[PDB]
């Protein structure tokens, strides 16, 4: 329309086959994980519901990325600005939800390991509260640009990587992502510290499981941070760089590839780690 | 020598059971058939009953 | 040493004469005679109620005479008395030792008893003046564990202990009156006749015997199984009884003639049998297998005619009501279900 | 079991004294409690109820919001407080235990009662007559009529029946329509249809004389009858 | 609604009954339950008597240590078949097993050719390789040590064990016995065996039991959330 051609002209914005197949692979992996978790009565405790939520969330992320890549192209100029805002909202709602779930998993793990309860049975109130809070916070963070911080008048305030979004919104997203990343590491280090000290101190007279826990922590905590670093550094970089002064900013499509591939690689790590679910998958 | 008592007890039980009367198998089958065919109307398991009379309605 | 040899050959020729008389008396199987009857189409029974509230495995269940109240025991140590129609609870009788494996209900609805692994049969009173439940008597005269106990009357109880014996008790005096012996293995199953004059018990070595309460001696014995006996129930007529086993085989016997009539075995089952109960008219032989589901084995045709697979773990107890209105099954997942 | 009432004294209008009753010999923690006011030469009327565990507290429409009642489980003692007091609150006070489950017998044991003196829609249930002269050894038929169909969809009428001995507290005779209570002889029998209920006595002696009452329990605001007297 | 005046009173009874059931079902779920087994002369009596006590057929012993409630079921008076009443002990944290070191040259009664260690190993094999106890660890105890030393001093060890290459030393004999007992364990990936030698100090035995229980609890909690 009128405002769409203006912003893209101001910012200067005037190889997509393998992404479709990797996204369809992610979707099939996720619908397989859902079918595996659902049909088995053994995996019905509140623990595996977090993994199911994460799988549904990264499935939605894959579908949203597929839709965004299909709609992207020369047709972006013809569509209405609300449709564009819709695309961005969908993308943010997918990825934010995926990162948020991943934190609730660690919160539940730390709460469980904090005190020995001798049983897997627990209240579902906390589970429902965590799931609902995660989902509503993701939805609110995705829909906030529609209500306010729209960057519709100040053309200079809009970002360089993509227009129509205010810079303060990107800053807020970065400042919340860094806090989530800090909390994840804090919990995943405190749980290992707790498990090691109690076992060494209180099981002294009569190891192998401590090293396995260390390996699991140094795998899960490292795969996520190693892949979510490029997107974060690009989002902090585009803020400072001025308009038309960064050539790398124009080629920002490749950075999202590994960011969404993290969502597809999370089920592999969260399934091959434990033996029970691996045996259940082998049986199927 | 202590198994003699239990041996005499078991042989006494056997010779006592050896005096039980026997009836023809066809007669027993006919009696069972008559019994199951006589009371077949009052069995709500194999005979369907409308839900308007079942106290276990849901 | 010749006395034991001569008594052994005497017993052997007695057994030979018994089996000869048993074989000469039979002419044809029951399945051959019942070849001109229309079989039932399909027994499609859906769950109606779901009695929940237990926190452990379930080992026993009995239906009251009013066909409305039922009692169940669990390893948690409770003796909850359920209401079948409304699903509310009526009592929460606790236990001293949380190891129980049997239950019973009085024909008048007054007393409820439950044995266990502590070889002590305790009887509770439900019609006391106060609002609680008191222990009327505690019977302790057995060495092995108690397996199953049924109320013969309001003042007499018969118990099946694990030390190869069965005894009849007295409630007022508290001491056993008559003891039945003769079994070689652990007696773990018995059921009372409708007229409460005779009762049969299932041994632990492929043996089932018939006892009388008045005279108090073994009359007839039946064999034919391979592994053992695990469940016993009479025909509604009271003149025959069908027994379970562990090698996926339940059979039906006759009392007048010690012959085997029919065998209900299938080539697709290799699992044991836990509970067996007949129907109101003696046409459906319900059996609860330990492969997570039940069966609706026909009594006269020896072909399956229904499956009640609505369970999570192995079923351990099930019994039809007095009027044939519904059947209740209890599994190890602490969930009772009422099928109709 | 044993029940007794305390806190009975002359009170001027506008003054309040709490009522206390102590129960011993049973599990008070699992019995509901009913209060019953008995006016002189008049029929008794329901007052208040508390369920097991103080879950549901009910009151009467006349004294609603003016009486405060509570239970004390550790000491097995029951308390009743009122705020305002009028000239018509002069009556006897009884407490009766009641437990409700399948096959139970509510209102089984009546208390002794105390004396209180003061100096200055719903179901309508009317009994047949005031008094009947009966010579010993004859059958007696008493009819209690209601203005509503007490028969519920479940299939059981909720009309209770009990007798009061002269000078002593009344005792329950027949719950529901027909069942006999525990301890009473089998001479008493009852029947009904749903609107008109009657009771028949086979043989009458001298130790069972007094006044009769019929209670309703279908709808919660309990109402009693006028009271028919038996004359020897 | 459809319920009558007194029918709602009966429904309230179900609620309080279920509340009282749930309150007691949670109090008994936070205490450790462990089973005791052993031979007739395996010194189970001196073990159950030496340890702290607070408390025919089954016998239950209740004692507390370090804010933990332990229950010890001594199934020793059951003369019936063991395969019938063994499935009710499916849920248990540990299985205490007690044997006697000095009981290796004393033949079992009414028999002159079979040694007691043989049926001890047979019972251990039947307990460890049972289809129900495929996930519960096993704590093992050696009751006598000084009498065992005296016996290996006056009597050689080769009478009980047919093959032996070491010398008659207690330090290596105990290690050989422990390695032989730990060998009869087919499920080497789902259960572990904690061995200990019974000494005169009760504090050491109670501390060892507490340590084994804490280790089992930690392993169960780690396997609960699928962390390893
Ligand atoms: C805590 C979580 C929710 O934080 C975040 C989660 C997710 C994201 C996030 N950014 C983006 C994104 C970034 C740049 C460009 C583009 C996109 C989407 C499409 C667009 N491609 C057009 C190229 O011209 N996609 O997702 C950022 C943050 C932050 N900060």
């Amino acid at each position: 329309y009128d405002i769409i051609v203006r912003h893209y002209n101001y910012t200067g914005k005037l190889t997509s086959v393998v992404f479709i197949l990797i996204c369809c692979f992610i979707i099939l992996e996720n619908i397989f994980v859902l079918l595996t978790i659902w049909k088995t009565k053994k995996f019905h405790r509140p623990m595996y519901y977090f993994i199911g939520n994460l799988a549904l969330s990264d499935l939605l992320a894959g579908v949203a990325y597929t839709a965004n890549l299909l709609l992207s192209g020369a047709t972006t100029y013809k569509l209405t600005p609300a449709q564009w805002f819709l695309r961005e909202g969908s993308m943010f709602v997918a990825l934010s939800a995926s990162v948020f779930s991943l934190l609730a998993i660690a919160i539940e793990r730390y709460i469980t390991m904090l005190k020995m309860k001798l049983h897997n049975g627990s209240n579902n109130f906390r589970l429902f509260l965590l799931i609902s809070a995660c989902w509503v916070i993701s939805l609110i963070l995705g829909g906030l640009p529609i209500m306010g911080w729209n960057c519709i008048s100040a053309l200079s305030s809009c970002s360089t990587v993509l227009p129509l979004y205010h810079k303060h919104y990107i800053l807020f997203c970065t400042t919340v992502f860094t806090l989530l990343l800090l909390s994840i590491v804090i919990l995943y280090c405190r749980i290992y510290s707790l498990v090691r000290t109690r076992s060494r101190r209180l099981t002294f007279r009569k190891s192998e499981k401590s090293l396995a826990l260390l390996k699991t922590v140094i795998i899960v905590l490292s795969v996520f941070i190693a892949c979510w670093a490029p997107l974060f550094i690009l989002l902090l970089l585009d803020v400072g760089c001025k308009v038309k002064t960064c050539d790398i900013l124009f080629r920002a499509e490749y950075f999202l590839v590994l960011a969404v591939l993290n969502s597809g690689t999370n089920p592999i790590i969260y399934t091959l780690t434990n033996k029970e679910m691996r045996r259940a998958f082998i049986r199927i | 020598t202590a198994s003699i008592a239990q041996a005499r007890k078991l042989v006494e039980q056997l010779k006592m059971e050896a005096n039980i009367d026997r009836i023809k198998v066809s007669k027993a089958a006919a009696d069972l058939m008559a019994y199951c065919e006589a009371h077949a109307k009052e069995d709500p398991l194999l005979t369907p009953v409308p839900a308007s009379e079942n106290p276990f309605r849901e | 040493g010749s006395e034991l040899d001569q008594l052994r050959q005497e017993a052997e020729q007695l057994k030979n004469q018994i089996r000869d008389a048993r074989k000469a008396c039979a002419d044809a199987t029951l399945s051959q005679i019942t070849n001109n009857i229309d079989p039932v189409g399909r027994i499609q029974m859906r769950t109606r109620r779901t009695l929940r509230g237990h926190l452990a495995k379930i080992y026993a269940m009995h239906w009251g005479t009013d066909s409305r109240l039922l009692v169940s025991a669990s390893q948690d140590g409770k003796l909850i008395i359920w209401d079948s129609y409304t699903t509310n609870k009526v009592h929460a009788i606790p236990l001293r030792s949380s190891w129980v494996m049997t239950c019973a209900y009085a024909p008048s609805g007054n007393y409820v008893a439950c044995g266990g692994l502590d070889n002590i049969c305790s009887i509770y009173n439900l019609k006391t003046r106060e609002g609680n439940v008191r222990v009327s008597r505690e019977l302790a005269g057995h060495t092995g564990y108690l397996s199953c106990c049924r109320f013969l009357d309001d003042n007499q109880i018969v118990t099946s202990s694990g030390d190869t014996t069965c005894a009849l008790w007295d409630i007022e005096t508290g001491q056993q009156t008559t003891t039945f012996t003769g079994h070689t293995g652990d007696v773990m199953s018995l059921s009372l006749a409708p007229d409460t004059r005779l009762f049969v018990s299932g041994a632990c070595d492929a043996s089932a015997k018939l006892w009388d309460v008045r005279e108090g001696m073994c009359r007839q014995t039946f064999t034919g199984h391979e592994s053992d006996i695990n469940a016993i129930c009479f025909f509604p007529n009271g003149n025959a009884f069908a027994t379970g086993s562990d090698d996926a085989t339940c059979r039906l016997f006759d009392l007048r003639a010690d012959q085997e009539l029919m065998t209900y075995s299938h080539d697709n089952i290799i699992c044991g049998i836990t509970s067996v109960s007949f129907s109101k008219s003696g046409r459906l032989l319900l059996a609860g297998y330990d492969d997570f589901n039940c069966n609706v084995w026909d009594a006269l045709k020896a072909d399956r005619a229904g499956v009640l697979a609505g369970h999570d773990n192995r079923v351990s107890c099930l019994g039809v009501t007095d009027d044939g209105m519904a059947v209740a099954t209890g599994s190890w997942d602490s969930f009772l279900k009422i099928w109709n | 079991v044993q029940l007794v009432e305390s806190g009975g004294g002359l009170v001027q209008p506008g003054g309040s004294r709490k009522l206390s009753c102590s129960a011993s010999g049973f599990a008070f923690s699992s019995f509901g409690m009913h209060w019953v006011r008995q006016a002189p030469e008049k029929g008794l009327e329901w007052v208040a109820y508390i369920s097991s565990g103080s879950g549901t507290i009910y009151y009467a429409d006349t004294v609603k919001g003016r009486f405060t009642i509570s239970r004390d489980d550790p000491k097995n003692t029951l308390f009743l407080q009122m705020t305002s007091l009028r000239s018509e609150d002069t009556a006897m006070y009884y407490c009766v235990r009641s437990i409700y489950y399948y096959g139970s017998s509510p209102f089984d044991f009546w208390g002794q009662g105390t004396t209180l003196t003061v100096s200055s829609s719903d179901i309508v249930m009317t009994q047949a007559t005031s008094s009947v002269p009966v010579t010993p050894g004859e059958s007696v038929s008493i009819s209690c009529r209601s203005s509503k169909s007490l028969l519920h969809s479940n299939g059981n009428t909720y009309l209770y029946w009990f007798l009061q001995r002269p000078g002593q507290s009344p005792q329950l005779l027949i719950y529901r329509m027909s069942n006999l209570a525990s301890g009473v002889p089998d001479r008493f029998s009852g029947s009904g249809s749903g609107t008109a209920f009657t009771l028949t006595i086979s043989r009458l002696e001298a130790e069972d004389v007094g006044v009769y009452y019929c209670m309703q329990h279908l709808e919660y605001p309990l109402t009693f009858g006028a009271g028919t007297k038996l004359e020897l | 609604c459809t319920l009558s005046a007194e029918d709602k009173a009966a429904v309230e009874r179900s609620k309080m009954i279920d509340r009282n059931l749930r309150e007691d079902g949670e109090k008994a779920a936070r205490e450790v339950k462990l089973l005791l087994l052993g031979a007739g002369e395996s010194g189970k009596s001196t073990i159950v008597k030496q340890m702290k006590i607070i408390h025919t057929g089954i016998v239950e012993t209740h004692f507390t240590f370090k804010d933990l409630h332990f229950k010890m079921f001594d199934v020793g008076g059951q003369r019936s078949e063991r395969k019938k009443w063994i499935h009710c002990f499916e849920g248990v944290t540990a299985i205490i097993f007690c044997v006697a070191l000095s009981d290796y040259d004393l033949v079992l009664a009414e028999d002159e050719e079979m040694n007691r260690m043989h049926e001890s190993m047979k019972l251990f094999d039947s307990i460890c390789n049972n289809k129900w106890f495929t996930d519960t660890s096993i704590i093992l105890f050696l009751n006598k040590k000084d009498l065992f030393e005296e016996k290996i001093k006056k009597s050689p060890l080769t009478i009980c064990y047919p093959e032996y290459a070491g010398s008659n030393t207690y330090e290596e004999a105990a290690a050989y016995i422990q390695c032989q007992f730990e060998d009869l364990n087919k499920r080497k990936d789902t259960k572990e065996i904690y061995t200990h030698f019974t000494c005169a100090t009760d504090t050491k035995n109670v501390q060892f039991v507490f340590d084994a229980v804490t280790d089992v609890i930690i392993k169960n909690n780690l396997k609960d959330c699928g962390l390893f």
